[PDB]
């Protein structure tokens, strides 16, 4: 809750009041660089390494500009869902990763900081964001995982006494945590989409600048960028594919706790909701945004897959 | 006419007007009418299929270079989607009128009427809106074709008869279309004729090649709205099982309520099946075309330099024909999200506390309605958003692969 | 004879009279036929090994250029369809056996008379409709094969073999000319006619699984508690086991179709990928209308329509397949018993699994394969053309 | 030593005398027994990376032509695959054991003790089947490479000090792999114990690689023969159900009967997820490198002309690749095929004819095994057949690219 504290507090389910206008304010200072950005270009006289460094800084404020009311929008749709998780924690796991996550973010961002506070306004404002939503993805994966496995406790617990008001609970749970996965595939189907197409549109951009980079027209130039933000979309996007492949293991548990032996001494009413649950959960909890997309390690491998023949044409091209 | 026809009948008039053959859903049987009405829609599919034939006889018999023959040849293709749609409506009017008559007697249930009333009406305001935009986007597109003429040079890349690799840029007369005639167009009576002609080919081919499209889409669109109202209308259908303090009026009132959301759902189901078989060979011919369109047109594009007319066509041509597939793809993958859903409605409701006719209902639901109703392509590829951006993929990696290596 | 063999006895006639390696389906047992039998058989089989390593060998003693030798490799591949079509039928006879007698004893059901009747002369129509397509387009291609070769010091043989004698001058020409019209004839007929079994086989279990979906409707409006007693119990539990019974029996006769013709269906796919990759680049050489081009447009068109035939059947399996819970949900189970309900909850959870034949379960056949593969040729194709 | 431990006795025995790092299943747990095992492991390990390292070592510093290159590239990442395996098993024993302990009280019902009999000498007929194949490819694979090197001109290619861009072939010793070493190498008592270890080096990384192969595989064997079992007890399981002309003690049986083959069941899910959760990164690194090792050898038999020794060796190395990646993935393939037969199976019995208990039996186990049980490379990709086929696929097409190209 070190940074889903600030979360809440900039998203405005909590009592800040001026927070919520600073994150606003946010808005506008990205807003400030980015229309000053695209005036180089359009009036201003400068040499090839400006503009595309400005193109890859008007890219980077595109992206923050278009992440905080990007992510504002679904305010209520945040608020019911963190109301939600707020009964039950995430695994210990899911902790010490985000906890890892936040400190490489800010440490990763002071290295280019004094790597060489008129271009640096820009630099942290960049980074702060680009943790923020790689850890709430985790946060609310893990509290959606904890919430299964209690489910799947007491379905277990159900399977002991014959209990059909402790099975009707169970039920009710999954009710509500299928809610909460509708909740939350609204809420991340858009930022995600966001990084995916921010991810390909960087691996373009650094293959192209990588080859035309050996000859050297980019001496102290945007290689730093062409580093800092491919490395940054490429860990937000592993670890959307990841967590969103971790979601497609939580049917199968219940599934396969369903299948006990004590099925055989209900009394016919126990039996047609097992039946029925078994049927529902038979089918995987699918993370589809975009209608086209399911995010998951099979689509991770399928970007790699684009990138290397993309690098592969390039090079027999080259040779 | 009540049901599916009064739920599309603008759609009707407008096809009935347009010329194309069919023959049903008439106030007028008589001789003479039915006399005029054939002669009037074989007049004009010999016009179309004439001046067809014109534009395609421009294509080999006056083209030299490579650049006059990709542009004949995307031309041609471009209107063989209206070519193919003709002659598939004009000789497969059984299978819209089935399709057309499905929802004929169907009468919604006293308990639930108020919803499908709700839904009908949503269904309305979605079929009128569509039919709108395909009216806005057809008159764009033939305004659009009829100015851009006006906005280049005529002049056409001739071999010059006395040298030997050299050629001239001959004047040809400002037409729409590039096709021969067996009189004269260069000026006069013979001009305007020819401009007239074309307008209104490129017109009543743009017409009909949407008519089509605005139909199937029509078709979907009240599929998806009939599923959900199923969907809507499952809570208050599993809430009358409550076994809360079963008299036989209940259970006789569950057994019939269950029994009129089997007919409809079974219903919705067959009529995907008949949207299926009526449309399927359209969109697989339409898919055939547009692979062929797509890659000539990207390698037009790869040629392309500014702004100009040869950019602002080949921008046009490769904008309309990812459109014309995108709006059926689009209502495909609705279609298919729309019946996967169902479960998850079905599932969601209180249903624990329901009686064992319910429970079972609801068991048989989520065992049927598990995989999606897909409306598939002649059974070769499945309609969805899936297709749609798969060939949007292959056409911008030819594009990257074409201007890579050249 | 009666059922599936009786079913398939045209087909069966034409394989035992093909020169193929049949054992069964006769009825003059005796000491002696079976030794003319053999030795026919044999005979059959060294001719087209001789003329098969005949080809072979001038194609690889002959070939100074890579056009010619990508022609010889075009005929050598598009002969050796048949000469692994051959021996498959020679050597795995017990398989196809077995899928003939899966339907050798099953009895009708007296309610369902009608229906299976129906269906089963469906079936056969469509059969004899297929063996009718199948032979046309072998003695066009047949005849084709002998009216280009004229439209050409090399002989004007429809086949570049190579020959012990001299087929230049004299008899030997004629006695070449006629072997190989002999050869071409049989090893086409071998091929087609081991699709035109397999296209049989899949159409079969299709009609059977449309006449059980037909006789699903009334199976429940006969246990429909309208205004049970014991003999309407007893004709309802005897009706629906008959129902799975039937269905079980598709479904087996399904496995031992794809047990039967997995393999052979692999090594026609894996041959023909590479003679279509190979004609793919043999049409970017056109230069008009001629006796070349003819040439490669007809093995193309016959490749082709080769997959084609046995894919569409089977996505038409594999798509019909999946409506016997449709059917399910189509007679009225609300108006059943618990056993009726419990029934068709079971019938839909199997049904929820559709038929699908696998090449070895390398892939899947149907129209998506089909479709696979000629995006896949077409783009190699282009890729070509670009590239040249 | 009972179970899925005498089961997998002799590759146990293997791993344990090829210097893996391991420390369970030993009869000889004494203070200085134990002391010389890890010394011995850990000289094993030692001489490995050493040899490992000069191998990367020598190829840096001494390629010069991007042939040389590629074939320097090609060796090291065919040997990183042996390096990557013994480190993986070396740091990860405990899911082994985790995975070899799951059979471990098991024991069969008293009416299909015959049937569990004759899968568990099934089990071990293939799994003694692999052993062989896996010892038999690895000898043979190694005396290969001892004669390859000797039938070739021991000559690298080298610029010129003398000349700008010229290039001659210094004589190079005769040895199975090239590599750097810090003693004289060129001749005499340092060349033959250079080629001795070299020798050791070779057989002792194909066979650490190969018996981790052959031990997935006989995990994916056991459960595949577990399965079938299963699948072959339904038929007397639901037979002993009926009602035909239930007493108590014939209902108890049942009973028991179903309990044991619910746990059976259970057991079998939970192995096949004990084996996805152990064997997982190693394939999904096995499969990283083996993509670039492939399409390495792509490209390079685009250079293969007649028959000698560069052609040789590029197609040993491509058939070695194919048959690593067939091996898991065939087994893969029959364990999700064998899984998800078990619900035709089981509706293929006699159910109807059999009480209500049976049918609720067959009705659960139909709706439980419908999704097919899945091992799966670090939730990357579904190790099956269709895996093998897109790899030769790619590679297939790759390499037709470039010869097309070149
Ligand atoms: C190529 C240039 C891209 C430049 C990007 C720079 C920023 C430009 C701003 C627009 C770009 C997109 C921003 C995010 C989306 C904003 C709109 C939105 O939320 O749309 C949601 C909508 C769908 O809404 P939804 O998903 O929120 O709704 C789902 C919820 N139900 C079902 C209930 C309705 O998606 C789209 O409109 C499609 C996005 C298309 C554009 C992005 C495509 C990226 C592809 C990258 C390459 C991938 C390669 C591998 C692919 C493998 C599989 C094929
Ligand atoms: C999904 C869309 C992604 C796009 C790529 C998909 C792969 C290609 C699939 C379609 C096949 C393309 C056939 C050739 C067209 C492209 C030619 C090209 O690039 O060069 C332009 C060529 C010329 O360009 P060029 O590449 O020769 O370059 C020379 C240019 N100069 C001389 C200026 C230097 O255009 C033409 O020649 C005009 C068109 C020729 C006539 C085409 C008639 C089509 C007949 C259809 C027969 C059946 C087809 C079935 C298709 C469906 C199969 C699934
Ligand atoms: C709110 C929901 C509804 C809205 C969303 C859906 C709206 C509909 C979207 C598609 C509408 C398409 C309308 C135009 C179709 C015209 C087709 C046609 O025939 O054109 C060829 C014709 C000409 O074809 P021609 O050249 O063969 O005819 C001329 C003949 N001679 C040579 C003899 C004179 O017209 C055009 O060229 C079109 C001109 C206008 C094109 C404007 C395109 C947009 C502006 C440029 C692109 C900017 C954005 C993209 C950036 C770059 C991306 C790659
Ligand atoms: C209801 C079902 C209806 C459909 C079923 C019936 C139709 C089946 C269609 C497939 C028929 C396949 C068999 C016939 C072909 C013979 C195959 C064969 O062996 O040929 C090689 C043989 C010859 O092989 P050869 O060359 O080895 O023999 C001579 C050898 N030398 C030269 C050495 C002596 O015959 C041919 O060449 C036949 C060619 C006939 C082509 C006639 C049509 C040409 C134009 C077609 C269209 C052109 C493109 C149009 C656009 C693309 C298509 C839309
Ligand atoms: C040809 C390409 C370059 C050469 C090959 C590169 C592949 C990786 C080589 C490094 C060795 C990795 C294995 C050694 C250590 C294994 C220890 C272990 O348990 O690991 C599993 C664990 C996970 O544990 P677990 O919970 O999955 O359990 C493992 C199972 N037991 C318990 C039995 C061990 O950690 C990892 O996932 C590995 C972390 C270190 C990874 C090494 C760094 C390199 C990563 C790849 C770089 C290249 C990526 C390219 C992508 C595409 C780009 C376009
Ligand atoms: C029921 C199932 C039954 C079993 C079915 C499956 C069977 C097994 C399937 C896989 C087969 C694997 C076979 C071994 C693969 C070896 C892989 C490997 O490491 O290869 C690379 C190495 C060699 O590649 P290299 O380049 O690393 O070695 C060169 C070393 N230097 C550079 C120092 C010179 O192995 C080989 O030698 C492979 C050669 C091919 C094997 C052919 C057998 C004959 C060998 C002697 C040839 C002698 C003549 C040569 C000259 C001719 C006259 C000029």
């Amino acid at each position: 809750i070190d940074t889903i504290n600030m979360f809440l507090q900039m998203t405005g389910c909590t009592d800040s009041k001026a927070m919520l206008y600073l994150t606003y304010f946010e808005f506008l200072i990205t807003f400030y660089y980015l229309i000053a950005t695209y005036a180089s270009i359009v009036h201003f006289e400068q040499s090839v390494t400006i503009q595309l460094f400005a193109l890859l800084c008007m890219l980077i404020e595109c992206v923050i500009l278009l992440n905080i009311t990007f992510r504002l929008y679904h305010k209520n749709h945040i608020r019911e869902m963190h109301q939600y998780s707020r009964r039950l924690g995430i695994p210990d796991s899911y902790r010490s990763v985000i906890n890892v996550i936040t400190k490489y973010h800010l440490i990763a961002s002071n290295i280019f900081v004094v790597f060489p506070l008129v271009y640096a306004i820009s630099v942290y404002i960049a980074h702060v964001e680009l943790c923020f939503i790689n850890t709430t993805f985790i946060y609310y994966v893990g509290v959606l995982k904890h919430r299964l496995e209690t489910i799947v406790q007491t379905i277990g617990e159900a399977f002991a006494d014959n209990d059909e008001q402790k099975f009707k609970y169970a039920i009710i749970q999954h009710q509500k945590l299928l809610s909460y996965f509708n909740t939350m595939k609204i809420v991340f189907s858009k930022p995600i989409l966001l990084s995916m197409s921010f991810n390909a549109i960087y691996f373009g951009l650094t293959t192209s600048f990588v080859i035309q980079a050996i000859r050297g027209y980019i001496n102290q130039a945007i290689l730093s960028i062409c580093i800092a933000s491919s490395a940054a979309a490429v860990i937000n996007i592993t670890i959307y594919t990841f967590y969103g492949s971790e979601l497609m293991d939580l049917h199968d548990k219940i599934l396969h706790v369903l299948f006990d032996n004590a099925f055989f001494y209900v009394s016919k009413s126990f039996k047609s909701s097992i039946l029925i649950m078994m049927t529902r959960v038979t089918i995987p909890l699918k993370f589809t945004v975009g209608y086209i997309f399911t995010i998951n390690l099979n689509l991770l491998l399928k970007i790699l897959k684009m990138s290397y023949t993309v690098l592969n044409v390039l090079l027999s091209s080259e040779t | 006419k009540d049901g599916l026809i009064k739920d599309l009948w603008p759609n009707i008039r407008l096809i009935q007007l347009s010329g194309l053959f069919i023959s049903e859903y008439y106030d007028d049987y008589s001789g003479l009418a039915v006399l005029f009405r054939k002669i009037y829609s074989w007049i004009t599919a010999i016009i179309i299929y004439s001046q067809f034939i014109f534009i395609v006889i421009f294509m080999v018999t006056k083209s030299n270079d490579s650049d006059q023959l990709a542009a004949g040849v995307v031309t041609t293709l471009f209107f063989t989607h209206s070519m193919i749609k003709f002659v598939y409506f004009s000789t497969g009017t059984k299978s819209f009128y089935r399709t057309l008559s499905c929802w004929n007697n169907t009468s919604p249930h006293p308990l639930f009427a108020e919803s499908h009333s709700r839904f009908h009406a949503k269904s309305l305001s979605r079929m009128r809106q569509l039919l709108i935009i395909v009216s806005i986007v057809t008159i764009f597109t033939t305004i659009s074709w009829t100015t851009i003429t006006f906005f280049g040079e005529s002049v056409w890349k001739v071999p010059d008869p006395e040298t030997f690799n050299q050629t001239m840029y001959v004047p040809v007369p400002r037409l729409m279309l590039h096709s021969w005639y067996p009189w004269d167009s260069g000026h006069g009576l013979g001009y305007i004729v020819a401009f007239v002609l074309q307008f209104y080919w490129v017109f009543i081919t743009l017409s009909h090649s949407n008519l089509m499209e605005l139909l199937f889409s029509s078709f979907l669109v009240h599929a998806c709205e009939q599923l959900q109202h199923l969907k809507e209308i499952l809570n208050p259908l599993i809430e009358l099982s409550a076994t809360l303090d079963l008299t036989s009026n209940q259970e006789v009132l569950v057994r019939s309520a269950i029994k009129y959301w089997v007919e409809r759902h079974k219903h919705v189901v067959k009529y995907v099946s008949l949207i299926t078989e009526c449309y399927g060979s359209a969109l697989l011919f339409h898919m055939l075309v547009s692979t062929v369109i797509l890659t000539i047109l990207a390698y037009q594009a790869t040629k392309i330099n500014g702004v100009n007319v040869f950019a602002f066509s080949t921008i046009g041509y490769l904008m309309y024909s990812f459109a014309q597939i995108f709006m059926f793809c689009i209502h495909g993958n609705e279609l298919i999200e729309e019946s996967s859903s169902v479960m998850e409605a079905a599932y969601g409701c209180h249903w624990y506390d329901g009686s064992e006719e319910a429970k079972t209902f609801v068991q048989i639901v989520c065992q049927q309605c598990q995989k999606p109703l897909i409306v598939s392509g002649a059974k070769f590829f499945n309609v969805s958003l899936d297709l749609f951006a798969s060939v949007l993929g292959a056409v911008v990696t030819y594009f990257m692969v074409l201007v890579q290596l050249k």
